[PDB]
């Protein structure tokens, strides 16, 4: 009808405020009887320094453990007999905390929220209990090793540099745990101006700066004081290591080449690019028939075990590239794949392909925009990065304004003659040289 | 394999009496020079005509080797036979076709 | 007036080959998440999971 | 606004095919059809040729090639799966609303264009055997799905796999046959989101025609209750204990659905201690490690159970698993709360919001109306069906689930489990 | 050593229930018995007889039992029951291993059932009950027997006997061998939970609950 | 007066290496040679069976 774009527009109009603190709300007001209640709990994985490792993981097992104005079970009983929603998803500088409702409920928890803003406790008894639960339910619960494969690619190809910085800090911390990181380093780091006020479902936006007022008015006024650095650009480790097991059956292998993280202008066709890269599944069938080229041939050698493009994330760098799962051998070819294909990539260009991943592009756009808290979580990191919402027909303006010349051309720009990320997880020998690997992170094709 | 194919298909059939296939008692489609299309196209074959053409084929190296022929009246029935894979060959003539074709697309 | 759905965390699966398998259906089991030792794996002989596209206006 | 926003318009072809435009003046496209197809109508003549089918949408088809096919598909870029569902095999087309028709065509052909090619079909095999292993593959392809297959036990366990001394055997003949033997309008159904409910009906008309299914809901199937017995060594154990529930439209079937919620299921919000439910609490109150119970709903318009599933680690499954039927017996003491009835209906009646809600669970939920509703008795009238909540047949409900034989499902030893019989 | 018998091996008696997919059907329905040395045992060896088990002479109708007999008489086709001897000193049970193609396992099994039921009508002769001893005390005649099955069954007892109560004393206790213990118990297996065994599908066979 | 053994055709093995493998152990289950299309194999991915030494004086 009205097109895609004047569907875009014909797409309703999400709104947004600022309420006075400069404290930040916005609305997407819809027919969700039930609702997304994002009070988006701003607190990421990457948004802490050094000494305060852990400290927001704690934190996260801290955000639900329990406080005063509402005990634990009493938590579980406005909350839970409520029969309401929380998550906490944390990311590098931001994370969120959702509330799924009736859109009749929704003083309730922006109450709770406020509580929650404000009235977690750091309780000597949770403090020793439940942070006998936090010393305990964490200090042995971090093992997870698709984290020691995705987050090898974030806890390992991500490096732990400062910038860098890996997520869950130190075991020893993990005994050093400090009120001092909560009774101060939560406070000493929790501060609201950058909460975020997170507005997704049936709704009234002036009842949003209503309530806020009402109960989450009062968040931000204490704030600042010290220590507030930015992002001193530097290197990421710029390594591989196997951690080296025989005893990992078949390589759960991996690489990326950058992924989102929040800022450069560049990611959009990037994302488009990273379209062109594209994610082979294992479980995906019709590999006789696979559009990307790369999986296509790893049908037919039977070449890889998987491969997905995989996005990691930093505000203008990171990087998007493929899991992967092979044998004694693929990696080979497979960067002869990946980089050559990237090499074709940096070369290849077929307006056909741009446009399909545009359409790629079109119908996650919906996924992404489809979806009550996907929409959510995408206002919140909206603003928290961009301040601002790529509209319908901005995000797809700039990506209407798609351009393979800036193919070829910001191919080369972002892309040629680097050192992206690769990890495998096994016996990696396949895995060649910087001096090899990374000579083939040169092209001898010309 | 009769007269105007006994005089052209009698290249195959009289001359082929001459040129030896069908004389010998050859499989038509088998005398198509091995090719990659030809070799899938093999690979997608019916079984019971796998071994046909098999008895056949090593029947044929057979006599070869014995530098022998069938009875002229063994020598094959003219007409009469079967384009076996010509329906399952011309199929992958379009497969390749097709391939080929979103290939050209 | 016809239906199919919604419990949960049981089995029904949904599959293709442009997209991955997956049965989430009607009826609970998912609630396993909570002990200390959370460790979790990868890097042997496996499949994992999670795939997706979503993005925009 | 909208002209007045348009409502979704159901119908059934004259024919005696579900005919379902549901005008979606919605940005997106979602193609539903939802197909009798679901393992209900599936036959023992037959083994995972709906796994395989389920994998076989790629196949070679009648009129298109699964390579052209797979241009197709793979040139608009869009989500299209049939789904796997006891009752349904639904084809999914979620894409911009432009190449509907191609995707109608692509669907047209795909419902409708089987060539079955005896050299792809064989190809097409061992992929299931990935199939399988993805499957039983991890604690939720594994404890929660290969336990679902140690804990699935009917007709319905008729795998979203095969069966392994099945393996390989598919036959094309199962295949036109199959199809011509299941695939049918009464399988037939088409539901239409973001579309002309015109011209979905007009492909549709110069499309659709079909008939031909079949008929019964099982042994009664046959009720064993009772044990799908599991020796694992799963380490730390999963056993998974089943009650019962009601059939798929039961009169009681809702409020099966409120003793769900009385012992209620996974929270809302996470990391609590599970303190909703005598099946929760009084595990809470119970339990001290790792456990779960719930109750499913395997809902045969004909009949139905609602289980537990279980988790613990071996030593208390016993202590646990007896517990349980003990909380059971002390559930069944028919003490409840009024507050435990209403903030029931909070908790699972919203379970019916999110259950409805959103433009993917949406098309999984809304398209599980768009798909799997039918109508709107609206959360005004099925959740008016839903205010028709009432407790005492959840009393008299109580006694009814002490009353049956149900189910017990081992993956483990029972050196600490207990056996259901020594009970 | 150490200490027990069993859960009463759970006494699950019933299906192992096993899908096969055995083109000619695998089924094997499960009577019981009694324990070793049980003052019954004997008596179990009898019906064991009475329903008898492979001929000492080959290629035969298998003309000897209503297990047999009437399976001539009632099964027309490839089948086979007989009764096992599960020996725990504590406890026992003698099933039957079957053997048919799908299509008449109902038929069969039930048949089965039914001729064990008919057989537990206690009808039997006098010559069924002597010729009998005949056939299974030459069992442990045979079963007792020479240089190899000697050391295997003489070698049963250069093992597996513990002494001679010698075919003098163990054939007078099976001279011992009383008929009426054999009713009483055809009404005992009659009586019990034993089990079934499943090989295939049953889409033709019983499921026992359905018996 | 201690006893284990003798009726025929059910299964508690005997094995070495030496030898081979088998059970032939108390009850039957060894009746079902009759049909006609008595057939029988060998040549696929199998074991057989059946040795043994035994001479003379």
């Amino acid at each position: 009808t009205a097109t895609y774009a004047q569907a875009l527009q014909s797409v309703p109009e999400t709104q947004v405020s600022q309420l006075d603190n400069g404290l930040r709300v916005a609305s997407e007001q819809s027919s969700q009887p039930t609702c997304t209640v994002g009070v988006w709990i701003d607190a990421g994985s990457r948004y802490e320094t050094e000494k305060n490792n852990g400290a927001g993981y704690f934190v996260e097992h801290l955000a639900f453990k329990g406080t005063k104005n509402r005990p634990g079970n009493a938590l579980e009983k406005e909350v839970e007999s409520m029969g309401a929603h929380l998550n906490a998803y944390s990311t590098r500088e931001h994370t969120a905390y959702y509330i799924k409702a009736l859109s009749k409920d929704l003083p309730k928890a922006v109450e709770l929220l406020a509580d929650i803003v404000q009235n977690c406790s750091l309780e000597d008894s949770q403090i020793e209990k439940e942070r006998d639960v936090i010393l305990q339910e964490l200090q042995e619960n971090d093992t997870s090793m698709r984290d020691v494969v995705f987050n090898y690619l974030h806890a390992t190809a991500f490096q732990g540099t400062p910038l860098a910085q890996s997520v869950e800090g130190p075991s020893e911390n993990v005994r050093k745990l400090s009120r001092a990181d909560l009774t101060e380093y939560l406070s000493r780091h929790y501060k609201a101006p950058r909460m975020v006020l997170a507005a997704a479902g049936g709704l009234e936006h002036r009842q949003l700066l209503d309530l806020a007022q009402k109960h989450f008015s009062g968040l931000s006024g204490t704030y600042d004081e010290d220590a507030v650095p930015t992002l001193t650009p530097c290197r990421f480790t710029g390594s591989e290591i196997r951690h080296r097991e025989d005893g990992l059956p078949l390589a759960h292998v991996a690489i990326a080449v950058e992924g989102p993280g929040w800022a450069n202008p560049d990611n959009v066709a990037l994302q488009v690019a990273n379209a062109i890269i594209g994610h082979y599944d294992c479980t995906y069938g019709g590999g006789m028939h696979l559009s990307s080229p790369l999986a296509s041939v790893a049908v037919t050698n039977k070449l890889c075990q998987s491969f997905q493009t995989f996005n990691i994330c930093y505000a203008d760098t990171g990087l998007l590239g493929a899991h992967f799962v092979c044998d004694h051998m693929s990696i080979d070819d497979m960067m002869f794949v990946l980089q050559g294909q990237w090499m074709r990539l940096c070369t290849s260009a077929t307006e056909s392909e741009v446009v399909r991943g545009k359409n790629l592009l079109r119908n996650a756009l919906v996924s992404h925009l489809d979806g009550t808290t996907p929409v959510c979580e995408d206002i919140g990191r909206s603003l928290l990065t961009y301040g601002r919402r790529i509209p319908l027909a901005e995000w797809e303006s700039r990506i209407a304004e798609v351009d393979a010349r800036v193919v070829r051309e910001v191919c080369s720009k972002y892309f040629y003659d680097q050192c992206p990320a690769v990890a495998g997880f096994g016996p990696i020998e396949q895995l060649p040289d910087y001096n090899r690997i990374r000579s083939g992170m040169f092209w001898l094709r010309f | 394999v009769s007269a105007s194919s006994k005089w052209l298909e009698g290249i195959r059939k009289w001359y082929y009496n001459a040129a030896g296939f069908n004389k010998l008692g050859l499989m038509r489609d088998d005398t198509i020079h091995e090719n990659d299309d030809v070799k899938e196209a093999i690979r997608r074959l019916p079984e019971n005509l796998y071994d046909d053409r098999v008895f056949r084929i090593k029947r044929a190296l057979d006599l070869s080797m014995r530098q022998q022929i069938l009875p002229k009246e063994q020598w094959t029935k003219y007409e009469e036979d079967k384009f076996y894979l010509e329906p399952y060959l011309k199929e992958v003539i379009r497969e390749r076709k097709e391939r080929e074709e979103w290939a050209k697309k | 007036m016809l239906s199919v759905a919604a419990r949960s965390g049981p089995f029904a699966p949904v599959l293709s080959a442009t997209s991955r398998g997956v049965a989430g259906a009607l009826r609970p089991l998912v609630q396993a998440a909570v002990p200390a030792t959370s460790e979790s794996p990868v890097l042997d002989l496996k499949r994992s999971v999670l795939c997706r596209e979503s993005l925009r206006g | 606004v909208p002209q007045h926003p348009q409502d979704l318009e159901f119908t059934r072809l004259p024919n005696g095919l579900v005919i379902a435009s549901l005008e979606n003046y919605a940005p997106a496209s979602r193609i539903g059809l939802f197909i009798k197809a679901g393992s209900r109508y599936e036959n023992f003549n037959n083994l995972g040729t709906s796994h395989l089918l389920r994998l076989a949408s790629s196949l070679t088809t009648k009129g298109a090639s699964s390579f052209k096919i797979t241009r197709g598909i793979e040139a608009v870029g869009g989500k299209l799966s049939v789904t796997s569902t006891r009752e349904n095999m639904a084809y999914t087309v979620e894409c911009l609303r432009d190449d509907v028709d191609i995707l109608m065509e692509f669907l047209l052909n795909v419902t409708t264009a089987p060539e079955f090619r005896r050299w792809e079909v064989a190809a097409l095999q061992s992929q299931l055997r990935i199939d399988k292993a993805v499957a039983f593959q991890n604690p939720q392809a594994h404890v929660i799905e290969n336990l679902h297959a140690a804990a699935y036990r009917n007709a319905l366990a008729n795998s979203l796999y095969c069966p392994d001394y099945r393996i390989g055997k598919v036959t094309p003949d199962e295949l036109h046959d199959y199809v011509q033997n299941h695939f049918t309008s009464a399988r037939m159904a088409l539901i239409g989101l973001g579309v002309s409910h015109p011209v979905l009906k007009q492909v549709a008309e110069q499309f659709l025609n079909i008939r031909g299914g079949l008929g019964l809901s099982g042994a009664k199937a046959k009720y064993r209750g009772g044990e799908i017995r599991e020796q694992n060594g799963d380490s730390l154990v999963h056993a998974a204990l089943v009650a019962e529930s009601a059939a798929i439209g039961s009169a009681e079937a809702n409020a099966f659905s409120v003793l769900q919620h009385v012992l209620g299921a996974g929270p809302h919000v996470k990391r609590g201690s599970n303190a909703t439910s005598s099946l929760y609490q009084a595990v809470a109150k119970g339990v001290h490690q790792p456990f779960d119970v719930s109750a499913f709903n395997a809902s045969y318009s004909d009949s139905g159970l609602f289980g537990f599933y279980t988790i613990s680690q071996a030593a208390s499954a016993g202590d646990v698993i007896k517990a349980a039927y003990n909380q059971v017996k002390t559930i069944a003491q028919g003490n409840l709360s009024n507050p435990d009835v209403q903030a029931a209906k909070n908790k699972l009646k919203a379970g019916y919001l999110m259950s409805v809600e959103s433009s993917e669970g949406f098309l999984d939920e809304v398209g599980c109306q768009a798909l799997a509703a039918g109508s709107y008795t609206p959360p005004s009238t099925v959740l008016q069906q839903i205010d028709a909540v009432a407790d005492a047949d959840v009393i008299n409900a109580a006694k009814k689930f002490v009353s049956g034989r149900k189910s017990m499902a081992a993956s483990g030893n029972l050196g600490h489990t207990p056996f259901i019989d020594e009970l």
